[PDB]
């Protein structure tokens, strides 16, 4: 069920997700370990994710959490870096997806700087980086991240190092 | 997966020592998140 638009680079739409792409890379503690080592990224393609069905799903779940939280759905766009960012864009985010190793608990994480979600498109700490290279700095392969309408709800606030 | 706090649809992970960091975000459900955009890019040696 899902197709894929690919946005046009004089597309305001383009141009607003290449900017948040751009504009949230920072310095990561591991010294770019993990992401390798930037400030910020050739932007390839931005490509739109259609599913009628997996967007049903969502915006059910969204009035349910909004309806328990005086209308609000306390919704933000966030980015997500997966090795599964196909099964994602084709199947939806599920328990397949969760970080059972996170500091959160297992669940399903997403960030605000893209640099952050970066880390993990290879695998948790970047794994052994790019599938042909086995460099976590690749300058030369392709990437993927999503970036993904997320409804927050009520959100338990941690305070953390 | 686990479950949300009680009382609790999703936890906040609001950074408490790197002053740049911005916030990192968990939800337990599947059908609390939507992928709007798939982005290919590269990173970029620094000059
Ligand atoms: C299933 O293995 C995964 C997949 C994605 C992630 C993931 C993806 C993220 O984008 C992310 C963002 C902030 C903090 C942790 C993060 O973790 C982790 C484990
Ligand atoms: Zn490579």
């Amino acid at each position: 069920g899902t197709i894929l638009i690919d946005l046009s680079p004089d597309d305001k739409e383009f141009q607003s997700v290449e900017e948040e792409m751009q504009s949230t890379v920072r310095e990561h503690r591991d010294g770019g370990h993990a992401g390798g080592i930037f400030n910020r990224y050739n932007i390839l393609k931005i490509q739109k994710v259609c599913n009628k069905k997996l967007w049903e799903r969502y915006t059910h779940r969204r009035k349910e959490v909004s309806e328990e939280n005086h209308n609000h759905a306390n919704e933000r766009m966030l980015f997500h870096g997966s090795p599964f960012v196909n099964a994602i864009i084709h199947k939806g985010f599920d328990e397949r997806h969760a970080y059972i190793g996170g500091m959160f608990g297992a669940g399903i994480y997403f960030a605000e700087n893209s640099s952050k979600s970066n880390q993990y498109v290879y695998g948790i700490g970047g794994g052994t980086g790019c599938p042909v290279h086995k460099d976590r700095s690749c300058y030369i392969c392709h990437r993927q991240l999503l970036f993904c309408r997320v409804t927050l709800g009520k959100s338990f606030l941690q305070f953390s190092a | 997966m686990a479950h949300s706090p009680p009382g609790h649809h999703s936890v906040t992970g609001r950074p408490s020592v790197n002053g740049l960091a911005l916030a990192e975000y968990v939800i337990y459900r599947g059908e609390q998140a939507y992928p709007e955009y798939l982005i290919t890019y590269q990173i970029m040696r620094p000059e």
